[PDB]
Protein backbone atom coordinates (compact mmCIF):
# COMPACT_ATOMS: atom_id res chain seq x y z
CA UNK A 1 0.00 0.00 0.00
CA UNK A 2 0.64 3.72 0.34
CA UNK A 3 2.82 5.06 3.50
CA UNK A 4 3.44 9.17 2.70
CA UNK A 5 1.17 11.45 2.73
CA UNK A 6 -0.30 14.61 4.07
CA UNK A 7 -2.78 15.13 6.77
CA UNK A 8 -6.07 17.18 6.33
CA UNK B 1 39.11 6.41 12.12
CA UNK B 2 39.51 7.02 7.64
CA UNK B 3 41.88 7.57 4.90
CA UNK B 4 43.54 10.55 4.60
CA UNK B 5 41.16 12.74 6.98
CA UNK B 6 38.89 12.56 9.63
CA UNK B 7 35.49 12.11 7.82
CA UNK B 8 37.36 12.98 4.27
CA UNK B 9 36.68 9.59 1.98
CA UNK B 10 38.80 10.04 -1.46
CA UNK B 11 36.51 8.26 -4.43
CA UNK B 12 39.16 6.31 -4.40
CA UNK B 13 39.68 4.26 -0.76
CA UNK B 14 36.28 3.00 -1.79
CA UNK B 15 35.74 0.54 -4.38
CA UNK B 16 31.76 0.14 -5.80
CA UNK B 17 30.20 -3.10 -5.90
CA UNK B 18 26.11 -2.40 -7.04
CA UNK B 19 22.78 -0.79 -6.57
CA UNK B 20 20.72 -1.70 -3.35
CA UNK B 21 18.22 0.78 -2.68
CA UNK B 22 16.24 3.95 -4.80
CA UNK B 23 18.68 8.52 -3.49
CA UNK B 24 20.93 5.22 -5.00
CA UNK B 25 22.57 3.23 -2.23
CA UNK B 26 25.48 0.79 -3.29
CA UNK B 27 27.67 -1.58 -1.17
CA UNK B 28 31.26 -1.05 -1.43
CA UNK B 29 34.40 -2.28 -0.51
CA UNK B 30 36.33 0.26 1.22
CA UNK B 31 40.00 -0.68 0.91
CA UNK B 32 42.27 0.53 4.05
CA UNK B 33 40.42 -1.94 6.07
CA UNK B 34 38.74 -4.10 3.31
CA UNK B 35 35.46 -3.57 5.10
CA UNK B 36 32.12 -3.67 3.28
CA UNK B 37 30.59 -0.37 3.46
CA UNK B 38 27.34 0.56 2.28
CA UNK B 39 27.39 4.05 0.79
CA UNK B 40 24.32 6.37 0.34
CA UNK B 41 24.41 8.96 -2.89
CA UNK B 42 23.09 12.05 -3.67
CA UNK B 43 21.05 12.76 -7.05
CA UNK B 44 23.63 15.09 -9.13
CA UNK B 45 21.01 17.37 -9.18
CA UNK B 46 18.50 18.63 -7.05
CA UNK B 47 19.10 21.05 -4.54
CA UNK B 48 20.26 19.44 -1.77
CA UNK B 49 24.19 19.55 -1.58
CA UNK B 50 23.15 21.82 1.61
CA UNK B 51 19.87 19.22 3.08
CA UNK B 52 21.66 15.71 2.26
CA UNK B 53 24.79 17.16 3.40
CA UNK B 54 22.92 17.73 7.44
CA UNK B 55 22.61 13.82 7.33
CA UNK B 56 26.41 13.37 7.47
CA UNK B 57 26.31 15.84 10.20
CA UNK B 58 23.71 15.17 12.56
CA UNK B 59 25.96 11.62 12.12
CA UNK B 60 29.19 12.53 13.03
CA UNK B 61 27.47 13.42 16.48
CA UNK B 62 26.39 10.35 17.59
CA UNK B 63 28.31 6.91 18.43
CA UNK B 64 26.00 3.92 19.97
CA UNK B 65 26.46 0.21 19.19
CA UNK B 66 22.82 0.14 17.86
CA UNK B 67 23.00 3.19 15.66
CA UNK B 68 24.26 2.47 12.34
CA UNK B 69 28.06 4.24 12.54
CA UNK B 70 29.09 7.08 9.80
CA UNK B 71 32.44 6.15 8.41
CA UNK B 72 32.80 8.63 6.38
CA UNK B 73 31.59 11.39 3.22
CA UNK B 74 32.69 12.48 0.02
CA UNK B 75 32.13 16.29 -0.09
CA UNK B 76 34.81 18.29 -2.53
CA UNK B 77 33.42 16.87 -5.82
CA UNK B 78 30.19 15.01 -6.82
CA UNK B 79 28.61 12.88 -6.93
CA UNK B 80 28.50 13.32 -3.24
CA UNK B 81 29.18 9.65 -1.10
CA UNK B 82 27.53 9.35 2.52
CA UNK B 83 30.02 5.64 4.25
CA UNK B 84 28.80 3.77 6.81
CA UNK B 85 29.37 0.46 8.45
CA UNK B 86 27.17 -2.30 5.97
CA UNK B 87 24.55 -4.59 7.16
CA UNK B 88 24.42 -7.82 5.75
CA UNK B 89 20.76 -8.75 6.15
CA UNK B 90 18.99 -5.19 5.34
CA UNK B 91 16.18 -3.51 6.76
CA UNK B 92 13.79 -5.24 9.79
CA UNK B 93 10.78 -5.26 8.03
CA UNK B 94 11.31 -7.15 4.89
CA UNK B 95 13.81 -9.77 6.84
CA UNK B 96 10.58 -10.11 9.58
CA UNK B 97 8.46 -10.96 6.75
CA UNK B 98 10.94 -13.36 4.88
CA UNK B 99 12.34 -14.90 7.65
CA UNK B 100 11.89 -18.65 9.20
CA UNK B 101 8.99 -17.91 12.50
CA UNK B 102 11.37 -20.97 14.25
CA UNK B 103 14.78 -19.43 13.90
CA UNK B 104 13.25 -16.60 15.12
CA UNK B 105 11.29 -17.43 18.16
CA UNK B 106 9.68 -14.61 20.91
CA UNK B 107 12.42 -13.85 22.53
CA UNK B 108 14.49 -13.20 19.36
CA UNK B 109 11.43 -10.56 18.76
CA UNK B 110 12.10 -9.27 22.63
CA UNK B 111 15.73 -8.88 21.82
CA UNK B 112 15.49 -7.40 18.88
CA UNK B 113 12.73 -4.39 20.92
CA UNK B 114 15.36 -4.20 23.45
CA UNK B 115 18.02 -3.56 21.06
CA UNK B 116 16.07 -0.55 19.61
CA UNK B 117 14.91 0.52 23.05
CA UNK B 118 18.13 1.14 23.89
CA UNK B 119 19.26 3.21 21.01
CA UNK B 120 16.27 5.43 21.76
CA UNK B 121 17.26 6.34 25.13
CA UNK B 122 20.39 6.97 23.98
CA UNK B 123 19.04 8.82 21.28
CA UNK B 124 17.13 10.52 24.03
CA UNK B 125 20.08 11.77 26.42
CA UNK B 126 22.00 13.19 23.59
CA UNK B 127 18.69 14.60 22.42
CA UNK B 128 18.09 13.75 19.32
CA UNK B 129 14.82 12.73 17.35
CA UNK B 130 14.43 10.32 14.49
CA UNK B 131 11.95 11.86 12.58
CA UNK B 132 11.29 8.84 10.65
CA UNK B 133 10.96 5.34 13.63
CA UNK B 134 9.96 2.10 11.97
CA UNK B 135 11.09 -1.46 10.64
CA UNK B 136 11.85 -0.28 7.20
CA UNK B 137 14.89 2.06 8.66
CA UNK B 138 16.02 -0.41 11.06
CA UNK B 139 19.03 -2.76 9.80
CA UNK B 140 19.88 -6.51 10.42
CA UNK B 141 23.00 -8.31 11.20
CA UNK B 142 24.89 -11.48 12.72
CA UNK B 143 22.42 -13.53 15.01
CA UNK B 144 19.63 -10.71 14.97
CA UNK B 145 22.05 -7.56 15.49
CA UNK B 146 19.26 -4.51 14.95
CA UNK B 147 20.35 -1.00 13.83
CA UNK B 148 18.31 1.64 13.80
CA UNK B 149 19.66 3.82 10.67
CA UNK B 150 18.16 6.87 8.15
CA UNK B 151 18.67 9.77 9.94
CA UNK B 152 17.21 11.79 6.71
CA UNK B 153 14.59 13.76 8.93
CA UNK B 154 16.86 13.36 12.27
CA UNK B 155 17.29 16.88 14.09
CA UNK B 156 19.54 17.36 17.07
CA UNK B 157 17.38 20.25 18.95
CA UNK B 158 17.53 23.27 21.24
CA UNK B 159 14.09 23.61 22.18
CA UNK B 160 11.75 20.35 22.99
CA UNK B 161 9.32 20.83 19.63
CA UNK B 162 10.16 20.95 16.18
CA UNK B 163 8.27 22.60 13.65
CA UNK B 164 8.78 20.62 10.35
CA UNK B 165 8.65 22.66 7.36
CA UNK B 166 4.82 23.34 6.58
CA UNK B 167 3.15 21.67 3.59
CA UNK B 168 5.16 17.80 4.16
CA UNK B 169 3.94 14.11 3.55
CA UNK B 170 5.10 11.65 6.67
CA UNK B 171 4.00 8.17 7.05
CA UNK B 172 0.46 8.25 8.82
CA UNK B 173 0.51 5.20 10.61
CA UNK B 174 3.80 5.90 12.05
CA UNK B 175 3.15 9.53 12.92
CA UNK B 176 1.97 11.11 16.50
CA UNK B 177 -1.36 12.70 16.65
CA UNK B 178 0.65 16.33 17.38
CA UNK B 179 2.97 15.90 14.65
CA UNK B 180 0.25 15.26 12.00
CA UNK B 181 -2.09 17.97 13.40
CA UNK B 182 0.96 20.40 13.94
CA UNK B 183 3.67 19.66 11.91
CA UNK B 184 5.57 19.63 15.39
CA UNK B 185 7.92 16.81 16.28
CA UNK B 186 9.66 15.58 19.57
CA UNK B 187 11.07 12.62 21.11
CA UNK B 188 7.78 12.12 22.16
CA UNK B 189 7.09 11.87 18.48
CA UNK B 190 9.34 8.94 18.46
CA UNK B 191 7.95 7.26 21.48
CA UNK B 192 4.84 6.89 19.78
CA UNK B 193 6.58 5.77 16.77
CA UNK B 194 8.34 3.06 18.51
CA UNK B 195 4.75 2.00 19.65
CA UNK B 196 4.32 1.40 16.54
CA UNK B 197 7.61 -0.53 15.61
CA UNK B 198 6.60 -2.96 18.41
CA UNK B 199 3.46 -3.39 16.68
CA UNK B 200 5.42 -3.92 13.42
CA UNK B 201 8.00 -6.50 14.80
CA UNK B 202 5.53 -8.48 16.81
CA UNK B 203 3.29 -8.97 13.74
CA UNK B 204 5.92 -10.71 12.25
CA UNK B 205 5.82 -7.54 9.65
CA UNK B 206 2.28 -6.18 8.79
CA UNK B 207 1.34 -3.06 8.00
CA UNK B 208 0.15 -1.19 10.81
CA UNK B 209 -3.62 -0.58 11.34
CA UNK B 210 -4.61 -3.53 8.85
CA UNK B 211 -7.14 -2.83 6.50
CA UNK B 212 -7.42 0.58 7.72
CA UNK B 213 -7.24 3.67 5.06
CA UNK B 214 -4.74 6.46 5.56
CA UNK B 215 -7.19 8.60 5.45
CA UNK B 216 -9.05 7.44 8.57
CA UNK B 217 -6.21 6.92 10.88
CA UNK B 218 -5.93 10.25 12.58
CA UNK B 219 -9.70 11.42 13.24
CA UNK B 220 -10.02 7.03 14.60
CA UNK B 221 -7.34 8.16 16.96
CA UNK B 222 -9.17 11.17 18.07
CA UNK B 223 -12.04 8.89 18.80
CA UNK B 224 -9.71 6.74 20.63
CA UNK B 225 -9.15 4.01 18.67
CA UNK B 226 -6.09 2.04 18.62
CA UNK B 227 -4.44 -1.48 17.44
CA UNK B 228 -5.33 -4.63 19.28
CA UNK B 229 -3.19 -6.95 20.87
CA UNK B 230 -1.12 -9.16 18.26
CA UNK B 231 -1.56 -12.94 18.52
CA UNK B 232 1.20 -14.42 20.86
CA UNK B 233 2.16 -10.82 22.05
CA UNK B 234 2.64 -10.63 25.83
CA UNK B 235 -0.01 -8.48 27.32
CA UNK B 236 3.12 -6.68 29.57
CA UNK B 237 4.48 -5.84 25.90
CA UNK B 238 1.07 -4.26 24.55
CA UNK B 239 0.41 -2.53 27.91
CA UNK B 240 3.87 -0.38 26.66
CA UNK B 241 2.60 -0.22 23.18
CA UNK B 242 -0.69 1.93 24.39
CA UNK B 243 1.73 3.80 27.13
CA UNK B 244 3.21 4.91 23.85
CA UNK B 245 -0.19 5.74 22.04
CA UNK B 246 -1.21 7.96 24.91
CA UNK B 247 -3.00 10.77 23.09
CA UNK B 248 -1.04 13.44 25.57
CA UNK B 249 2.69 13.36 24.68
CA UNK B 250 2.97 14.20 28.22
CA UNK B 251 1.59 10.67 28.96
CA UNK B 252 3.68 8.93 27.08
CA UNK B 253 6.71 7.04 29.03
CA UNK B 254 10.49 8.06 27.98
CA UNK B 255 12.57 6.05 25.82
CA UNK B 256 14.96 5.81 29.22
CA UNK B 257 11.71 4.06 31.24
CA UNK B 258 11.11 1.99 28.07
CA UNK B 259 14.90 1.00 27.60
CA UNK B 260 14.45 -0.31 31.51
CA UNK B 261 11.27 -2.01 30.94
CA UNK B 262 13.31 -4.52 28.23
CA UNK B 263 16.78 -4.66 29.71
CA UNK B 264 15.03 -5.64 33.06
CA UNK B 265 12.95 -8.43 31.51
CA UNK B 266 9.81 -6.63 33.19
CA UNK B 267 10.91 -4.93 36.89
CA UNK B 268 10.05 -1.61 36.06
CA UNK B 269 7.72 1.43 35.90
CA UNK B 270 5.09 2.30 33.21
CA UNK B 271 1.48 1.44 34.97
N1 LIG C 1 24.09 0.34 6.18
C1 LIG C 1 23.34 -0.44 5.30
N2 LIG C 1 23.59 -1.76 5.16
C2 LIG C 1 22.88 -2.53 4.32
N3 LIG C 1 21.89 -2.02 3.59
C3 LIG C 1 21.57 -0.71 3.67
C4 LIG C 1 22.29 0.14 4.55
N4 LIG C 1 21.77 1.38 4.43
C5 LIG C 1 20.79 1.35 3.57
N5 LIG C 1 20.63 0.09 3.08
C6 LIG C 1 19.65 -0.36 2.08
O1 LIG C 1 19.41 0.70 1.12
C7 LIG C 1 18.04 0.61 0.69
C8 LIG C 1 17.52 2.04 0.39
O2 LIG C 1 16.08 2.06 0.29
P1 LIG C 1 15.59 3.54 -0.12
O3 LIG C 1 15.63 3.62 -1.61
O4 LIG C 1 16.59 4.66 0.50
O5 LIG C 1 14.05 3.79 0.38
P2 LIG C 1 13.39 2.49 1.14
O6 LIG C 1 14.17 2.14 2.37
O7 LIG C 1 11.87 2.86 1.58
O8 LIG C 1 13.36 1.23 0.13
C9 LIG C 1 17.26 -0.09 1.83
O9 LIG C 1 16.39 -1.09 1.31
C10 LIG C 1 18.32 -0.71 2.74
O10 LIG C 1 18.14 -2.13 2.85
Amino acid sequence: EEIFGEFE
Amino acid sequence: SPNYDKWEMERTDITMKHKLGGGEVYEGVWKKYSLTVAVKTLKEDTMEVEEFLKEAAVMKEIKHPNLVQLLGVCTREPPFYIITEFMTYGNLLDYLRECNRQEVNAVVLLYMATQISSAMEYLEKKNFIHRDLAARNCLVGENHLVKVADFGLSRLMTGDTYTAPAGAKFPIKWTAPESLAYNKFSIKSDVWAFGVLLWEIATYGMSPYPGIDLSQVYELLEKDYRMERPEGCPEKVYELMRACWQWNPSDRPSFAEIHQAFETMFQESSI
